Parts: structure tokens; C-alpha cells; sequence
RNA sequence: AGUAAGGUCAGCUAAAUAAGCUAUCGGGCCCAUACCCCGAAAAUGUUGGUUAUACCCUUCCCGUACUACCA
């Protein structure tokens, strides 16, 4: 059994299609 | 021969297969390995201690440095943006004027490579230049993989 | 929990390549080149490497994957020259070939004129460029060579 | 058809022959970058053999314990000396040529430190214009083979040009003058490629008014105010 | 421009003493690199073992006769 | 049907620096052959894993071995 989420989940914008050509964070900063 | 030539070949394919199984050792680069030769302290020169001027003065080059080389990066940036631009939007007009000849246009080029160039000499060639008489030796090293 | 509807914010995996474990040459289409290799012949060691970062650089801003930066194995050739009034070659000096190789992938083939155009506008005094496609030769010989499986071979030979 | 006319325009450009000079701001970064390769180096052989030929002469000098008589024939200063007159003998190729002085712009041997763009002169409507050499595209051919067969229809040139990809670096659109303006000819499209001359050159027939070879900051005295700047996009002076 | 990435220097710890030299090359040009001796300039000789047997011959009969 | 165990020079054994013997090749001895003498060559069943390998484990295959009982 499941429930949709109240609203946007996170990391829902990232784009997995292009995630090679995404850039990273690199650091930790 | 059935014993003998049959049995012989499958020994050496036996051999092929462990060796083209093996793992490849790579050609050591001479450039990043240090020579022991300059191991030795005889070849430590003595160093001396830049007086105030000195430092300063190199200080303020560097500081310099930064802007001249910001400034290069951003003609150099420029550049291609104004390459890119044109080249955009002359392929846009293009596909308008022709969509066929766009569709060609955008193709890879086979034979752009492979592309040599060589770097400007310092100075141009001498119209009647003789070069001396002389033969080239190669010395390079061979390094073979073993076990 | 699962029925709740917080269910897998937790997740992170599909956030991050697969990396589950020599390398596949990865022919481009027909509107993107496939893997290059960007050879930087010079007889000036620091003319070499630099121009390589430089390209490197270049690359990153960009936005040119690279897929890897190497150096190819020194070569050293003698120079002689003939003495005069004389039939024998003496040496004269060592001239020693440094080559460095950046391998970039993925370059559009409208965008392949604009980048040949700027790395060989700042092309350094007595450096040789020469942008070539990836090949298995090519990554072979980077290897050492093996004596033994070639005598094992010309057997079956 | 189309009312415009498919122009297919080459961008043929010489390579610098020569580096460019280095700015008095280059010089100085130079000759520190220099300096600290000394500093930081260790002792040559050339650097050790000077070193070692000085200690021998004290050797010889203040006490006569010295057990060799050979030793060595050439000092290491003595053999930078033979180094230093055959460099003064020897004469190295003129950077400015007679071309810079004559200001010939027709030859290719003018400016080896800078970018050259061939430029040519046609006649349209009983008016020189001085546009870069093109060509009309013709069924049954890319644009850029145009371009390509304009190289072979120049007056008496061997050149090898070598074409950049296959997309058009730039485009420049007119319209012809209302006196002749029609609806099936409205005007043109011009369209540019670049290419590297590689070697060759013109022959000795026809020189000052057939073309001319002039770098970007002087390339607005021949192109027209509108047709100079579509060309000083896609052409660099880097 | 040739002045991009030219102004350089040995990024080594450890490395010889390297002076600035000019290497003549067969067609008269030159380059600057660095060789292990201060030899104000350095010329690569046209290689004899690369040329055709009949122009070796016709280089040697110039060399000849003198 | 189960379980044990073995797989190595052409051959057969020993050792895992993979050797010895015979066989094999080359030479000498002898009118000739063989014996003999000198010298050379010649292998880990296979799979993969064992820091890394080998003698180990393990995949697979050939052959071998024992058991398959009481109503």
C-alpha cells in the first residue's frame, strides 16, 4: 500500500537523464 | 603424431591463453621518474636569500600577472561566444532558406580527421638554407614484460 | 515507512552513476564525434605539459568531458653530424620527443569547428598538434611488449 | 525556387607562420619565470664540469700534488666560446620581410606573425566591391562543396585549402538595389566557410588586381560597412 | 596566440639546470626549447640514410672537386 | 544410485628449484647396426580462486574405487 506525497519531494528537480552532464558538487563545502 | 603434434599445439594454446589473460604493464614515462643522478647533494646548488626588493618586486608581477591573464581568458571567452552566435545563427537562416542543405550541413565530417598543425617557428625558413650533413639515431629505450 | 507518504526521500542510488565493476571505444553518431585523442608532440618537455593543461582547462570550461590525460613514453634520438674534411659521424647532441595526449569524447560536429579553431589559434612555438580517433592500436601501445607471447605465436605461425 | 540567390562564400585564411611577440608585460614574467627555473634547478654537468676545472687550477696552483698531466684538453668556458661564435656566424630568418616594407599585400610573406583572410574584387553592376570569394550553389551539391569549388575557379592557383566541418561559420543576407529589384530575385544569401591554407600560392600572371591578403584590424579598408560586420564574427585576431 | 601558454616553467622538484636554446631545423626555421648545455643554437642535419641513392650520388659529386 | 580418490616430459615415476630413467633429436664409436660415449630437447586433466603462486581449494571432464542393506 502507498500514499502520494503531501507535495514536492526532494531531489525531484535533479533531471536523470542527463546525469553525466549535470555538474557535481565536487567539494564539500 | 597423434600423440605428439595434437599434444603440442594444445600446450601452446594453453600458454596463449594465460598470457593474453595477464594483466598489460604500461610503459614507464622517463619524464616523471627522477634520474638517481640528481639524488646526489654535489648537484645542490647553494641557495641565496632574496633581499626585500627582490620580493617585493615579484610580489607586484604576480599581482599583475592575475589581471593580464583574466584579461586573455576573457578576449579568448568572447571569442567563442562570437563564433558560436554566428555560426547559431547562420544555420537558423539556413533551414529557413533550404532545410535540405541544413540537414548536410550539421553532418560530422569524415575527413576533418585526423587534423595535424604545427606551432609557429620562432623564424621564418631561410629561402636557400643548407643544412649540415648528418644522420639521426634513435636511442630510445625498449621495455619488454616479463612473468 | 512505506505506507507513509514520506516513502523513499531517503533515496540517494539513483542520484549517482552505477558504478559496478579494458575500456569500450564509443563510436559518435552522426552528429557527434566519437572518442578522441589529442596528441601534443614538442622536443620541449615544459611546452608540452603545459599546452596540455591548458587544453584540459579549456575543455572543463567548455563543458567537453575528458576522459583521460597521459603522457606517451619519451623518445630519445641522437643527433651526428659529419665532421669537416672528414667521412666520420660525430654526435652532436641528444634530442629527446615528449608527447602528451588528452582524450575528450562527446564533441558536437557543428561545435568540433569552433574548438579547432581556438586550441590551434594558441598552438605554442614548436609544438605539434595532431587530434586523432581513438583506436585500439593506439591504447596499445601504451603497453609494454611482451617478447614471449610473440615467440609462443610465431609457433603457431 | 526561392526569390534569394544561395551564395556559398570561402573563408580562406593563412595561418601566423611566425609566434607572436611577446608584450613588454610577457617579457618581464619571462625573465622571472626564468629566474626561478635557475634557482630551483640543480647543479648541470656543463654547470659541475666549470666547478670542478676551477678546483683543479687551485689544485695546480697553491700546491703541485696534482698526479695527472692530461686532465682535460677544453675547459668548460673555453668550449661555451666556440658555442657563442658559431651563433654569431649564423643569421636567422628575417621576422618583417620586404613585403611589410614594399606594404605588398598581395603576397603571402607579409605579417607571418599575424592572420591573413584572402580577399578578392568583383565587379557588380559596373562597381568594384571587394568580397571574399564565393560562388552560386547548383543542384546536386552541399553548401560546402560550393565553397570548395570556389578554391578551384580562382585565377591560376595551386592552393590546398583544408575545409573545418561542415556547418557554415556565418551568413550574410542583402538585397539588391530597387532599380533592378524583382520579385524572382529579390536578393541573396551569402553563406561563409572557413578553411586553412596549407601551402600554395597564386602565380606571377595576375597580382595587384586580382587579390589581396590583409589581417582583421585592416580587413574594414576593402569590406563594406555592412559586410565588414558579419565577416569580424566568425574571423579572430587571437 | 603563441604566447598563450608559452610563458612556462619545469614544474619538477628535482630536475638539471635547462638554458635556452635554438633549435635550426632543416628548412632554416628555428624554435626555442631547452637542452642540458648552453649552446646558443642547435641545427638538425638533413639525414643522408633518407634521401634517394641517386641524389646521395649527386650530393656527394657537389661534395667533391674541390 | 550414492560416496571415495586420482589426473604431471612421448612413456613411466619422483619432486612442485617440475628431476631422473627410457623414449626422442644431433654428434662420436663401428665397413654397418645395436650396446656404449658426448650434447640437446621435452609436462602439471581442465575451470576459476587462492597477497602472488605451487603441491591447495574449487568448475568441468576422462578413468578408477567402494557401497547399494533387512523384512
Amino acid at each position: 500500500r502507498r500514499t502520494p506525497p503531501l507535495g514536492p519531494m526532494p531531489n525531484s528537480d535533479i533531471d536523470l537523464s542527463n546525469l553525466e552532464r549535470l555538474e557535481k558538487y565536487r567539494s564539500f563545502d | 603424431d597423434p600423440k605428439k603434434d595434437q599434444e603440442a599445439k594444445e600446450r601452446l594454446k594453453r600458454k596463449i591463453r594465460k598470457l593474453e589473460k595477464a594483466t598489460q604493464e604500461l610503459i614507464p614515462i622517463e619524464d616523471f621518474i627522477t634520474p638517481l643522478k640528481f639524488l646526489d647533494k654535489a648537484r645542490e646548488r647553494p641557495q641565496v636569500e632574496l633581499t626585500f626588493e627582490e620580493t617585493e618586486r615579484r610580489a607586484l608581477l604576480l599581482k599583475k600577472w592575475s589581471l593580464y591573464k583574466q584579461q586573455e581568458r576573457k578576449m579568448e571567452r568572447d571569442t567563442i561566444r562570437a563564433m558560436l552566435e554566428a555560426q547559431q545563427e547562420a544555420l537558423e537562416e539556413l533551414q529557413l532558406e533550404s532545410p535540405k542543405l541544413h540537414a548536410e550541413a550539421i553532418k560530422r565530417d569524415p575527413n576533418l580527421f585526423p587534423f595535424e598543425k604545427e606551432g609557429p617557428h620562432y623564424t621564418p625558413p631561410i629561402p636557400n638554407y643548407q643544412p649540415p650533413e648528418g644522420r639521426y639515431n634513435d636511442i630510445t629505450k625498449v621495455y619488454t614484460q616479463v612473468e | 515507512y512505506k505506507t507513509k507518504p514520506t516513502h523513499g526521500i531517503g533515496k540517494y542510488k539513483h542520484l549517482i552513476k552505477a558504478e559496478e565493476p579494458v575500456r569500450a571505444i564509443n563510436l559518435g553518431t552522426d552528429y557527434e564525434y566519437g572518442v578522441l585523442n589529442i596528441h601534443l608532440t614538442a622536443y620541449d618537455m615544459t611546452l608540452a605539459e603545459s599546452y596540455a593543461q591548458y587544453v584540459h582547462n579549456l575543455c572543463n570550461s567548455l563543458s567537453i568531458k575528458v576522459e583521460e590525460s597521459y603522457a606517451m613514453p619519451t623518445k630519445t634520438i641522437e643527433v651526428l653530424q659529419l665532421q669537416d674534411q672528414g667521412s666520420k659521424m660525430l654526435l652532436d647532441s641528444v634530442l629527446t620527443t615528449h608527447e602528451r595526449v588528452v582524450q575528450i569524447s562527446g564533441l558536437s560536429a557543428t561545435f568540433a569547428e569552433i574548438f579547432l579553431e581556438i586550441i590551434q589559434s594558441s598552438l605554442p612555438e614548436g609544438v605539434r598538434l595532431s587530434v586523432k580517433e581513438h583506436t585500439e592500436e593506439d591504447f596499445k601501445g601504451r603497453f609494454k611488449a611482451r617478447p614471449e607471447l610473440e615467440e609462443l605465436l610465431a609457433k603457431l605461425k | 525556387g526561392s526569390p534569394w540567390r544561395l551564395l556559398g562564400a570561402l573563408c580562406l585564411q593563412r595561418p601566423p607562420v611566425v609566434s607572436k611577440p611577446l608584450t613588454p608585460l610577457q617579457e618581464e614574467m619571462a625573465s622571472l619565470l626564468q629566474q626561478i627555473e635557475i634557482e630551483r634547478s640543480l647543479y648541470s654537468d656543463h654547470e659541475l664540469r666549470a666547478l670542478d676545472e676551477n678546483q683543479r687550477l687551485a689544485k695546480k696552483k697553491a700546491d703541485l700534488h696534482d698526479e695527472e698531466d692530461e686532465q682535460d684538453i677544453l675547459l668548460a668556458q673555453d668550449l661555451e666560446d666556440m658555442w657563442e661564435q658559431k651563433f654569431l656566424q649564423f643569421k636567422l630568418g628575417a621576422r618583417i620581410t620586404e613585403a611589410d616594407e614594399k606594404n605588398d599585400r598581395t603576397s603571402l610573406n607579409r605579417k607571418l606573425d599575424r592572420n591573413l583572410v584572402l580577399l578578392v574584387r568583383e565587379k557588380f553592376g559596373d562597381q568594384d566591391v571587394w568580397i571574399l570569394p564565393q560562388a552560386e550553389w547548383q543542384p546536386g551539391e552541399t553548401l560546402r562543396g560550393t565553397a570548395e569549388r570556389t578554391l578551384a575557379t580562382l585565377s591560376e592557383n595551386n592552393m590546398e585549402a583544408k575545409f573545418l566541418g561542415n556547418a557554415p561559420c556565418g551568413h550574410y543576407t542583402f538585397k539588391f538595389p530597387q532599380a533592378m529589384r524583382t520579385e524572382s530575385n529579390l536578393g541573396a544569401k551569402v553563406f561563409f566557410f572557413k578553411a586553412l591554407l596549407l601551402t600554395g600560392d597564386f602565380s606571377q600572371a595576375g597580382n595587384k588586381g586580382h587579390h589581396v591578403w590583409v589581417t582583421k584590424d585592416e580587413l574594414g579598408d576593402y569590406l563594406k560597412p555592412k559586410y565588414l560586420a558579419q565577416v569580424r564574427r566568425f574571423v579572430s585576431d587571437l | 596566440d603563441s604566447s598563450r601558454a608559452s610563458l612556462t616553467r619545469v614544474h619538477r622538484q628535482a630536475y638539471a639546470r635547462l638554458y635556452p636554446v635554438l633549435l635550426v631545423k632543416q628548412d632554416g626555421s628555428t624554435i626555442h626549447i631547452r637542452y642540458r648545455e648552453p649552446r646558443r643554437m642547435l641545427a638538425m642535419p638533413i639525414d643522408l640514410d633518407t634521401l634517394s641513392p641517386e641524389e646521395r650520388r649527386a650530393r656527394l659529386r657537389k661534395r667533391e672537386a674541390q
